[PDB]
C-alpha cells in the first residue's frame, strides 16, 4: 500500500565532445567453478539484450595447473600429494558500441562480478587519423 | 616476534638490501660494462665490495612466512609445503583442490 | 516564545522574505506551525492557514539545508492528529517521501510521534480496507507500536465489527 | 593411512559437522571452498597476501567471539571489499553481538584498509550432519 | 571559520540517516573513497606527476653536460636508453640516476685523465 512519491532524481549532462566509438569490446571472465560462469553469462547476455548491445558468447579452453608436494612431514619421497587449480573461461564479445554505453554496461557488469571470478576487458576503440599525419608531408 | 631468530636475520637482510639497491645498481653498471676503461672498473670494484655485506641480494632466503621453513616452499603462497597442505586440506585456499586425472 | 498572537507580525515576516527571493526554510514553517498551533487549539481558522501554507509547500521538492528543520515535519503532521484531518496527512506524507524522506526527521522519539499520530488518524478515519493495509507496512517494518497506537487498533475493530483480525493483532502486540 | 584434516571414527557417539565429515579428497566434489578470491586463478596476482589475510581472519574471529563460533568462517572477497560470514551459536545477549560486530568491522577495516562487512547467522546448537 | 564548520556539521547531522539500503551504503562509501570507482580503471589514484611521454623517453636534455665524443657518451647513452625503457620509475628518479653519474665521474677526474683518454 505505502508508496513513496516522486522517488527519482537522475543527473545526466551532455558535453559537446565527440563520444568515443568502440569497434569491438571483449570481456574475459575467469573463474574457478563453471556454474557461476554460466549464471554470470546468462545475466550478462540478458543485460546486454535489454540495452540493445548485440553480443556473442563463446568458451575458451580450460587451463588446469597441477603440482606436487611431499605427502609426509619427514621422509618418504616415494609418496606425494598432487594439487590442482582449474581456471575456466567465458568470453563476451560485444560489437558496435559507444563510449557511454560501454561505461554503463561495464559499470553494471563489473559491480555484479561474483567473488570467485576475475575479469579482463579488451577495448578496441576507433580513431580516425592523427593531425600531423592527415595530409601534410613534413 | 618473527617466528625464529633466523627469520629476524632475514628481515634485516631484506631491509638493508632494499636500502642500498640504488647504490649497488649504479656501481654494478660501471662494473658490467666493456666500454669504460679498466682503471675505473677496479675502483668501482672496491666500491661495491665496500658496501655492507648484508646489503647484497644473494644473501636473501625466501622462507616460509608462517612457519619459517628454509626450503620446501612454494613461491606463490610464500608457504612451506607443510603449512600449504594444512591450509588447502581444510579448503581455505580458494580454487585449490586435490588432483585426480 | 512570548505572545500566542505574535503570529501576525511573524506572518508579515513570512511574506517579507518571500519578496527578496529567499525560499522559506522548514524551520521558519515550523515556528509558523508552532504559534499557529497554540492559536489552532481554540480557533480553527489559523488551522486552515497552516493547512493552506502547507498545501503550497507540498507541491515542491525540498532541500533541507538549514539548521532547525526537524520540528517542521514534527508539527506539520502533529496538527492533523488533534484536528482529525486525514487528507492533509496524506499530503504531509507525500511531502516527506519526496525530497529526501530520510533527511526530514531528526530523532527516533520525534520519529515515533509521527507514526503514532498518523496511524492514529489512519485507523479510525479510514475504511478497514485501508487501515489493515498500511498496518502491515508501517508497524513491524519502520517503527514499533506504542500504547497510543495499541488502543487505536482496538477501537478500530469494535466499530467496523471485525473479529477475524484479533488473533493477529494480539500476536503482534 | 592418510590423516589430513580428518575426524576419526569414535565409538559412534561423536557429533560431526557437514564440513568435518568430508576428507580433503572431497573438496570441489562435495564440500566447497571456505574462501573465495581471485588470487589463485591462472593469470592473477597476490595470492600470498590474501592467504595471510585469511589466516589472520580465522584466528582473530575465533578469539573475538569466544565459544560462540559454530563452523569455520566463510570469506568472500569482491572488488576490494571482504564479506566475512559466520555461523554463530546463541550464547551472548544481542548487545554483545552488535558490540562485537561494530568493533570488529571497524577494527579490521582500519587494519586491512578496505571496507569489511560482517554477517552473522545464528544457530541454536552446532548443526549435526553425522553420527550422534 | 569554525562556526561555518559546526554549521555544516549540524546540517549534515540532520541530513545523515543510518543507511536504508545496500545501494545507499555503496553510494556513501564511494563518495567517501572507501569503495572503488567503476568501471574500473587500474590507473585510478595515480597520475605520475602529470608527466608526458617525452619527459620519459627522451633524456637527451640531461646529457648536455658530459663529454660529447668519448666512451662516456657510449656508457651514458646506454644508461639513458635503459632508463628510456623503464616503466617503474618516475621522471625525478631517472634524473637522480643521471645526476649521480654526473657527480661520480666529476668526482674522479684524476683516474679518467690517467686512463689514456682526456675526459671532461
Ligand atoms: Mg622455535
Ligand atoms: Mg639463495
Amino acid at each position: 500500500v505505502d508508496v513513496p512519491k516522486d522517488m527519482t532524481k537522475p543527473e545526466i549532462t551532455i558535453s559537446d565532445e565527440p563520444d568515443t566509438l568502440y569497434k569491438r569490446l571483449s570481456v574475459l571472465v575467469k573463474g574457478h567453478d563453471k556454474a557461476v560462469l554460466d549464471s554470470y553469462e546468462y545475466f550478462a547476455v540478458l543485460a546486454a539484450k535489454e540495452l540493445g548491445i548485440s553480443i556473442k558468447v563463446h568458451e575458451p579452453p580450460r587451463k588446469i595447473e597441477r603440482f606436487t608436494l611431499l605427502k609426509s612431514v619427514h621422509i618418504f619421497k616415494k609418496h606425494r600429494v598432487q594439487y590442482e587449480m582449474r581456471t575456466l573461461y567465458r568470453c563476451l564479445e560485444l560489437e558496435h558500441l559507444t563510449g557511454s554505453t560501454a561505461d554503463v554496461y561495464l559499470e553494471y557488469i563489473q559491480r555484479n562480478l561474483p567473488e570467485g571470478v576475475a575479469m579482463e576487458v579488451t577495448k578496441t576503440k576507433l580513431e580516425q587519423l592523427p593531425e600531423h599525419i592527415r595530409k601534410p608531408i613534413w | 616476534y618473527y617466528v625464529d631468530w633466523k627469520m629476524l636475520r632475514d628481515v634485516k637482510r631484506r631491509k638493508m638490501a632494499y636500502e642500498y639497491a640504488d647504490e649497488r645498481l649504479r656501481i654494478n653498471s660501471l662494473r658490467k660494462n666493456t666500454i669504460l676503461p679498466k682503471d675505473l672498473q677496479e675502483v668501482a670494484d672496491e666500491e661495491i665490495a665496500s658496501l655492507p655485506r648484508d646489503s647484497c641480494p644473494v644473501r636473501i632466503r625466501n622462507r616460509c612466512v608462517m612457519t619459517s621453513r628454509p626450503r620446501g616452499v612454494k613461491r606463490r603462497w610464500r608457504l612451506s609445503r607443510i603449512v600449504f597442505r594444512h591450509l588447502a586440506d581444510h579448503g581455505q585456499l580458494s580454487g585449490v583442490q586435490r588432483a585426480m586425472w | 516564545r512570548f505572545y500566542a498572537f505574535g503570529k501576525l507580525p511573524a506572518l508579515q515576516t513570512l511574506r517579507e522574505m518571500k519578496a527578496i527571493g529567499i525560499e522559506p526554510s522548514l524551520a521558519t514553517y515550523h515556528y509558523v506551525i508552532q504559534l499557529f498551533y497554540q492559536h489552532e487549539s481554540p480557533s480553527k481558522g489559523s488551522s486552515l492557514i497552516i493547512y493552506d501554507i502547507m498545501n503550497e509547500v507540498m507541491g515542491k521538492r525540498f532541500s533541507p539545508r538549514d539548521p532547525d528543520d526537524d520540528m517542521f515535519f514534527q508539527s506539520a503532521m502533529r496538527v492533523c492528529s488533534s484536528l482529525r484531518d486525514l487528507e492533509l496527512a496524506y499530503q504531509v506524507h507525500g511531502l516527506l517521501n519526496t525530497g529526501d524522506n530520510w533527511k526530514l526527521i531528526g530523532s527516533d522519539h520525534r520519529r515515533n510521534f509521527y507514526y503514532s499520530k498518523f496511524f492514529n488518524l489512519l485507523c479510525f478515519m479510514e475504511q478497514i480496507d485501508v487501515t489493515l493495509k498500511w498496518y502491515k507496512d508501517l508497524i513491524p517494518s519502520v517503527f514499533f507500536p506504542h500504547s497510543q497506537t495499541m488502543i487505536d487498533l482496538l477501537q478500530a475493530l469494535d466499530v467496523a465489527n471485525r473479529l477475524d483480525m484479533v488473533p493477529q493483532i494480539w500476536k503482534d502486540s | 593411512k592418510n590423516r589430513a584434516a580428518r575426524v576419526r571414527v569414535s565409538k559412534g557417539d561423536k557429533p560431526v559437522t557437514y564440513e568435518e565429515a568430508h576428507a580433503p579428497h572431497y573438496i570441489a566434489h562435495r564440500k566447497g571452498w571456505l574462501s573465495l578470491h581471485t588470487g589463485n586463478l591462472d593469470g592473477e596476482d597476490h595470492a600470498a597476501e590474501r592467504t595471510v589475510e585469511d589466516v589472520f581472519l580465522r584466528k582473530f574471529m575465533l578469539g573475538t567471539f569466544p565459544g560462540c563460533l559454530a563452523d569455520q568462517l566463510v570469506l568472500k572477497r569482491r572488488a576490494n571489499q571482504l564479506e566475512i560470514c559466520a555461523l554463530v551459536l546463541r550464547q551472548l545477549p544481542p548487545h554483545k553481538f552488535y558490540f562485537l560486530v561494530g568493533y570488529s568491522e571497524t577494527l579490521l577495516s582500519h587494519f586491512y584498509k578496505c571496507p569489511v562487512h560482517l554477517h552473522l547467522q545464528t544457530v541454536p546448537s552446532k548443526v549435526v550432519y553425522k553420527y550422534i | 571559520s569554525l562556526w561555518d564548520i559546526e554549521f555544516a556539521k549540524q546540517l549534515a547531522a540532520v541530513t545523515e540517516r543510518p543507511f536504508q539500503n545496500g545501494f545507499e551504503e555503496m553510494i556513501q562509501w564511494t563518495k567517501e573513497g572507501k569503495l572503488w570507482e567503476f568501471p574500473i580503471n587500474n590507473e585510478a589514484g595515480f597520475d605520475d606527476d602529470g608527466s608526458e611521454f617525452h619527459e620519459h623517453i627522451f633524456l637527451d636534455k640531461y646529457l648536455q653536460d658530459f663529454p660529447k665524443q668519448g666512451p662516456i657518451r657510449h656508457f651514458m647513452e646506454l644508461v639513458t636508453c635503459g632508463l628510456s625503457k623503464n616503466p617503474y620509475l618516475s621522471v625525478k628518479q631517472k634524473v637522480e640516476h643521471i645526476e649521480w653519474f654526473r657527480n661520480y665521474f666529476n668526482e674522479k677526474r684524476v683516474i679518467l685523465k690517467e686512463s689514456g683518454i682526456q675526459l671532461n
